RNA sequence: GGCCGCUCCAGAAGAGGGCCCCCUUGCCCGUUAUCGGGGGCUAGGCUCGAUGUCGGCC
């Protein structure tokens, strides 16, 4: 019977300054046995925080880690930019040795409504048998948005896949694809394409569309 | 007093075949640590996998490959391994070597105190194949405050990775190129996608070009509007 | 009634085993290895005890 560890939320926005918590809940005691570690994109972890609290040798001190039964949070007096990253638990207590899913603190900015394309598939693609149908969302904050497809007014499911963009190194957005894959017999059953767009950024959803064949 | 792993081994193979990595250790004694495999999965989280104490001979391994996994080490090389057998697809992810220092003061071993940069093993059944390269072409319909897009959909291609230029590198600003998503087929498809002032359409040349190593590809695609 | 005993019956019978919690390992301990102490439970299902509502002897 293994110990899961819980780690919530999935995601934060912060600003460099502010003080950041990320919480992590074993599924039972796992007394102080428990390690904080740091990821970033393409890199290996590095361990920050071993037995609940104490710092490992050449952390920097706005780090620390506190218990409360068996929920435990590291905390981050004062973000700098270096500490926008990925953080891992992993209880020690028992094996086998289990971590959370992790949290990713982002960089919080103003909120960027998403510019919406939609992009009818190539003749090219055409004639070698399939349509790929794709809505671009372009430079947007936050990461939520719902992207929904409807063809001749019929709500599209199980027939895309959306993929997102890291937060852009220069303006802190997002953009993402959705594409939607239909074989060139169902595209051609039908005329009117339509990806539509919910964002905090967009006062109501917004619409882009086309007619196959015009 | 320099610390380093540096993994090895990891690969492209079939599901049911066999991969053996291998972790050298500089900077400590094998013997004064216990060393682990931990694995993440594209965008997924940590997930540990074996782990050996040299001085004792101790493994244990996840469950989920016991039987097919055997870690060991080779003190006089000062290097881990993992014998990685009946592969599949669900076992694709970068593999990290760790190491926990030991102690003898200590009771017990600790956290995960060193971790190496990381191997990549994918595992598919799919055939090497260059992608076919589509444009995203810009429509008059489609201009938004004086700004186009336009891309290219790069699409059905094994394995990882591409990389999208525009213009042979001469056009930088506002272009997105996606993270690539696993298609059922087990091939992989992005788009990259750029945005420029819509004046420009008529007096400017749009190209994308996709490199695609694995399967010896460079392909130049011009991405034109089309007329009513 | 008496003595001897558990080889079968009874659960009227307590330890082993197992689960959870506290104490940053906290008398002493600790397999290159997560303990110790305390607390909350699990009983007749296995083992070993003990018992008689059991068996033998007189
Ligand atoms: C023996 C000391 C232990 O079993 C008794 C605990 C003392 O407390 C009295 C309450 O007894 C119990 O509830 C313990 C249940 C018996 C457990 C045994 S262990 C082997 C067998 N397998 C299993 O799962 N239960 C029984």
């Amino acid at each position: 019977s293994d110990i899961q560890m819980t780690q919530s939320p999935s995601s934060l926005s912060a600003s460099v300054g502010d003080r950041v918590t990320i919480t992590c809940r074993a599924s039972q005691s796992v007394y102080y046995s428990v390690a904080w570690y740091q990821q970033k994109p393409g890199k290996a972890p590095k361990l920050l925080i071993y037995s609940a609290s104490y710092l490992y040798s050449g952390v920097p001190s706005r780090f620390s880690g506190s218990r409360s039964g068996t929920d435990f949070t590291l905390t981050i007096s004062s973000l700098q930019p270096e500490d926008f990253a990925t953080y891992y638990c992993q209880q020690y207590r028992r094996r086998p040795i289990t971590f959370g899913q992790g949290t990713k603190v982002e960089i919080k900015r103003t909120v960027a409504a998403p510019s919406v394309f939609i992009f009818p598939p190539s003749d090219e693609q055409l004639k070698s048998g399939t349509a790929s149908v794709v809505c671009l969302l372009n430079n947007f904050y936050p990461r939520e948005a719902k992207v929904q497809w409807k063809v001749d007014n019929a709500l599209q499911s199980g027939n895309s896949q959306e993929s997102v963009t890291e937060q852009d190194s220069k303006d802190s957005t997002y953009s993402l694809s959705s594409t939607l894959t239909l074989s060139k017999a169902d595209y051609e059953k039908h005329k009117v394409y339509a990806c539509e767009v919910t964002h905090q950024g967009l006062s109501s959803p917004v619409t882009k569309s086309f007619n196959r064949g015009e | 007093s320099e610390v380093q792993l540096v993994e090895s081994g990891g690969g492209l193979v079939q599901p049911g075949g066999s991969l053996r990595l291998s972790c050298a250790a500089s900077g400590f004694s094998l013997s004064s640590s216990s060393m682990h495999w931990v694995r993440q999965a594209p965008g997924k989280g940590l997930e540990w996998v074996a782990s050996i104490s040299p001085y004792s001979g101790s493994t244990s391994y996840a469950d989920s490959v016991k039987g097919r996994f055997t870690i060991s080490a080779d003190t006089s090389k000062n290097t881990a391994y993992l014998q990685m057998n009946s592969l599949r697809a669900e076992d694709t992810a970068v593999y990290y070597c760790a190491r926990t220092k030991y102690h003898y003061k200590n009771y017990y071993w600790w956290a995960l105190d060193y971790w190496g940069q990381g191997t990549l093993v994918t595992v598919s059944s799919a055939s090497t194949k260059g992608p076919s390269v589509f444009p995203l072409a810009p429509s008059s319909k489609s201009t938004s405050g004086g700004t186009a897009a336009l891309g290219c959909l790069v699409k059905d291609y094994f394995p990882e990775p591409v990389t999208v230029s525009w213009n042979s590198g001469a056009l930088t600003s506002g272009v997105h190129t996606f993270p690539a998503v696993l298609q059922s087929s087990g091939l992989y498809s992005l788009s990259s996608v750029v945005t420029v002032p819509s004046s420009s359409l008529g007096t400017q040349t749009y190209i994308c070009n996709v490199n695609h190593k694995p399967s010896n590809t460079k392909v130049d695609k011009k991405v034109e509007p089309k007329s009513c």
